[PDB]
């Protein structure tokens, strides 16, 4: 989960 | 802002994050 | 919705505003  | 990944509980959080007061949607293709 | 881009790929953050009132 989280940036790319 | 940066290019991220939301999984769908996740999303509310960070929809919560941006909209501040204004109100939002989370709707999914069910 | 949007949530088909979010909960598998990546979004903008100025798509979730698009997704406000």
């Amino acid at each position: 989960v989280y940036y790319r | 802002f940066v290019n991220q990944h939301l999984c769908g509980s996740h999303l509310v959080e960070a929809l919560y994050l941006v909209c501040g007061e204004r109100g939002f949607f989370y709707t999914p293709k069910a | 919705g949007i949530v088909e881009q979010c909960c598998a790929s990546v979004c903008s953050l100025y798509q979730l505003e698009n997704y406000c009132n």
